[PDB]
């Protein structure tokens, strides 16, 4: 088993024959952003993402799976979000008519 | 073929086409100004707890669960409308930019044309490639030909 | 006849606004995709803990977390770690009851 | 009512046929006029609006016109599946409401003889166990709409607990009708016959207990 | 878009009734509706309407204080309710969406059509009875002893609608009608199609499903 | 006494109205479009933890309620702006229609009237019932009365 | 808080609380949508009755 001593506090355990006594003891600081995947890691990505492994940012945002990620990654959206890129509309006008 | 806005002349010499550079050029900074804005916008990502573990702490496993998923449908929706107020300044930029450019055919080629109210002009004279190149460079005078 | 008015492609495409509902337009940017899944990565601009110990051979993460011999030495700072076993397993020395 | 139609008109296939509506001053003199067309026990549709328009699954035989305070229907060339009954409407600014016609039944002549298929079906089991008995006879396809049913209890007719349906139009413009003969389960004879005359040619079928 | 009236009604002389539309596929809030009956062997006639962005309700004088009709916008429905009936207020109604806003337009869309029949008496559901069966052959669901109209019939949970041909009523003395129905289909089909019979009838809340073997 | 958008007709036969139909409705539709997506917004709800016991797991059911009390308060400025954006377009859309109104104002009854700049007119000729109802119509010509 | 009830408008106001199914949204006030045009208490374009 183990047990967690945090901010310098004394644990206590009681025992009688058999006893593995701790000898060892990890010691560790600070925090590491962690999410579920899987082994090996092949080469290197922008982002890592739970449901998709690992992607590049190619566009700014993704439809599809959300999930846990961590790094430089295309934000979730629920719908196909368009720019416009262009002038209105008008079917077109017959402001000369040839060809 | 170029140019986004622009111009046209009808006339003997058949149809004519030329292109407004500075009035094209600011519509498409107006788009590529969103753009980069919506490609910059900067939000937190969502891990997991680092104490939280498996087996032991499900409950709080479940809540986690739920921050997020409601967290990723605030995210999506806010996001979502800003798309949409960019594309309502891009469609009302449109309007300006028109409006501007039937001020500038206003401006130019002087009072002996009429107006049709169409954006389009009745001229007195013949137009052509070359006349009308100069109305897209802003250097067309109407006293070219003896006009007002 | 001069005319001034805006040249378009004359294809409709439809963008919605905040106050005036959907518009047609002469071009779109798409802002998503859907990705597609694929294997974890190394996250670009990191080190990125998989294994606590990789250069600890034929070793799993918790025989170096219980001091196995032969799964000894150095665990790498990471900012960034995988969660890649939810049941993690040993691979030799004396048996333990897991469970 | 309010506006007037002929409650009949008749024409023969291609033929080209008129349908009159009038109104007064309160009504068609100051409103649009819309008509419908209308098919036995189903709802109606719309064949014409803002007095010369149609709808565009409407065909282009089909036309509409207004003079005075009156209006008229027009269809060129006749098909058979026009037969149907026709309302023109409107507003009306005095009674502050919507208007009908009477309705116009429009017959298309033309239809060929057809004998009757006739199906004849004795008391089922179960029936009789709930000690009832009930033989029903189906008369479907015959024109002209006229049949008359003779029931055959062994070889004398029956004088009682015959009824039979009026003659309903089929889809085929043909026609179809129903007889039904009650009878207690002890009177379910050798033989039961349903005779189905058809313009002085019978037709018969019969079951056996 | 459809629009779905209500079930059949039945109901005692001086009660009333209510008759709801809703359409389906898209909203009809932003066009007027009217209710339009006909009696048997008669005419269509308007009752009044209602268009419910306007914020308009409008009655025919010959209906005026006797009908009420109103709309749910916030369920795309619409009601009419019908006060002191009488047998003369026994027919089909009608719902339709006009071409805009208000009454004048020409009512291109209805509903199926309400019946409603007025009377003073416990209903009855009927028995569902059946008839059995080359080229073709035929088969028939009797449906017997019911009061009052309408029953509809259903083949196959209506896949079933090939050659299907749903007689007419006929009123008993007794106060009952009976109704029948047939339905064609080819002779080898016998063997290995189960032929199933539902006749619904709501007045009773009736619904029995036969099943006929040759 | 229908209408919402019309027309107004004074003189010697006193006063007298008529309604713009298109112009009607299209105001109209305007508004149901607003109101069907609002009407059709999907937010997701609020449930227990399935994991989580009362008594057991009191102070992770605290955080519970937290996450679910400033869900609602988000959900609701989210839903607000929502409609504060819809009044803003259907508000917007009257001057574009009333505006309109003019347009067609001036383009019918021609130059023989003019303008008050009040949306009103003041005709050379007659109008009543009959000749105010061909303006709404749009049938109306100037004509009619010998006129420009 | 409610018990059952049925949506009537999309959105409620008062007390919020865990709901499933098909459920109006919460929102903190009485919220409403323009249906009119604009005021303008009234003009003398005619001025009589
Ligand atoms: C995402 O982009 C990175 C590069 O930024 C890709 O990494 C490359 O992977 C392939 C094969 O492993 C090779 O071109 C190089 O080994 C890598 N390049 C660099 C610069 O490291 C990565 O494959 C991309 N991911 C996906 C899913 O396409
Ligand atoms: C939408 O607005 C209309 C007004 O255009 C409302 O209808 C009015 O209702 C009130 C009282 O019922 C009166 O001012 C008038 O009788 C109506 N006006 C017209 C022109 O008929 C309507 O009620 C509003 N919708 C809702 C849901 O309140
Ligand atoms: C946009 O284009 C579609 C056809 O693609 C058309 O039906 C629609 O009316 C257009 N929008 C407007 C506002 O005209």
């Amino acid at each position: 088993d183990y047990m967690v001593q945090k901010s310098g506090k004394t644990g206590t355990i009681t025992y009688q024959r058999g006893i593995l006594l701790p000898q060892k003891v990890w010691c560790a600081s600070g925090r590491s952003k962690v999410i579920k995947g899987s082994l090996p890691l092949i080469g290197e990505a922008d982002c890592l993402h739970e449901k998709y492994g690992g992607l590049n940012k190619s566009k700014p945002y993704y439809t599809g799976e959300h999930a846990k990620a961590i790094g430089n990654c295309p934000i979730w959206v629920k719908t196909p979000l368009k720019l416009a890129n262009g002038t209105k509309y008008r079917p077109p006008a017959k402001l000369l008519k040839e060809r | 073929i170029a140019g986004w806005h622009g111009y046209t002349s009808h006339g003997a010499h058949g149809v004519a086409v030329a292109a407004d550079l500075k009035s094209t050029q600011e519509a498409i900074n107006k788009i590529t100004k969103n753009l980069n804005s919506l490609s910059e916008l900067e939000v937190k990502n969502l891990q997991r707890l680092s104490g939280a573990m498996d087996e032991l702490h499900n409950e709080i496993l479940e809540l986690d669960e739920k921050v997020d998923d409601l967290r990723a449908d605030t995210i999506s929706s806010q996001i979502e409308l800003a798309v949409l107020l960019s594309n309502e300044g891009i469609i009302n930029s449109e309007d300006e930019h028109l409006l501007a450019l039937e001020r500038k055919l206003k401006k130019m080629l002087g009072p002996s044309a009429v107006e049709i109210g169409n954006g389009c002009f009745e001229t007195k004279h013949k137009c052509n490639q070359t006349c009308l190149d100069r109305i897209a460079a802003g250097t067309f005078d109407a006293g070219e030909f003896s006009l007002p | 006849r001069i005319c001034t008015g805006i040249t378009s492609s004359n294809s409709p495409h439809v963008v919605k606004t905040a106050t005036q509902g959907e518009v047609n337009v002469t071009g779109v940017i798409p802002l998503t995709t859907t990705p597609t899944k694929s294997h974890f990565a190394n996250l670009k601009g990191t080190e990125t803990r998989g294994k606590l110990c990789p250069k600890c051979l034929n070793c799993t993460d918790l025989d170096v977390a219980l001091g196995r011999p032969k799964c000894t030495g150095k665990i790498p700072s990471a900012r960034v770690s995988i969660l890649h076993e939810v049941r993690p397993v040993t691979s030799g020395c004396f048996p333990i009851m897991h469970d | 009512s309010a506006l007037t139609q002929p409650p009949a008109v008749s024409g023969t296939p291609g033929q080209r046929v008129t349908i009159s509506c009038s109104g007064s001053d309160s009504n068609i003199g100051r409103r649009s006029v819309n008509w419908y067309q209308q098919f036995p026990g189903t709802a109606p549709k719309l064949l014409i609006y803002s007095n010369d328009q149609r709808p565009s699954v409407v065909p282009d035989r089909f036309s509409g016109s207004k003079s005075g305070t009156s209006a008229s229907l027009a269809i060129s060339g006749l098909q058979s599946e026009d037969e149907a009954e026709y309302y023109c409407a409107a507003w009306d600014d005095s009674l502050k409401g919507a208007v009908f016609g009477g309705g116009t039944q429009l017959t298309v002549l033309g239809q060929p003889k057809a004998a009757p298929s006739v199906t004849l079906f004795p008391p089922s089991s179960e029936e009789l166990q709930a000690n009832k008995a009930t033989l029903v006879c189906l008369i479907s396809d015959f024109y002209p709409g006229a049949v008359t049913v003779a029931w055959k209890a062994d070889s004398s007719p029956v004088k009682a607990g015959v009824e039979t349906t009026t003659p309903s139009k089929q889809s085929n413009n043909k026609y179809a009708a129903s007889s039904y003969l009650s009878l207690t389960p002890e009177q379910w004879h050798r033989s039961y016959s349903c005779q189905v005359t058809h313009e002085g040619s019978t037709v018969e079928k019969t079951v056996a207990p | 878009v459809q629009l779905v009236q209500s079930g059949a009604e039945v109901k005692k002389p001086g009660s009333s009734v209510k008759v709801s539309c809703k359409s389906s596929g898209g909203t009809s809030n932003n066009y007027a509706i009217s209710w339009v009956r006909q009696a048997p062997g008669q005419g269509l006639d308007w009752m009044g309407g209602i268009s419910p962005i306007f914020g308009s309700t409008a009655y025919a004088q010959k209906f005026q204080g006797r009908v009420t009709i109103s709309a749910d916008i916030f369920s795309n429905t619409a009601y009419m309710e019908l006060n002191s009936l009488t047998s003369e207020d026994t027919a089909v109604y009608f719902c339709a969406r006009h071409g805009n806003y208000y009454y004048y337009s020409g009512m291109d869309v209805w509903g199926q059509g309400t019946t409603v029949t007025v009377s003073s008496a416990s209903t009855k559901g009927p028995s569902v009875f059946p008839l059995a069966p080359g080229g073709t052959a035929a088969l028939g669901c009797l449906v017997k002893d019911y009061f009052p109209e309408p029953v509809t019939v259903s083949w196959n949970s209506g896949a079933l609608t090939s050659g299907v041909h749903t007689f007419p009523a006929v009123l008993q003395s007794s106060g009952l009608y009976s109704l029948s129905s047939v339905v064609t289909v080819p002779s080898s089909s016998l063997g290995t199609q189960t032929y199933i019979c539902n006749v619904n009838h709501k007045p009773s809340n009736t619904k029995v499903d036969k099943r006929v073997e040759p």
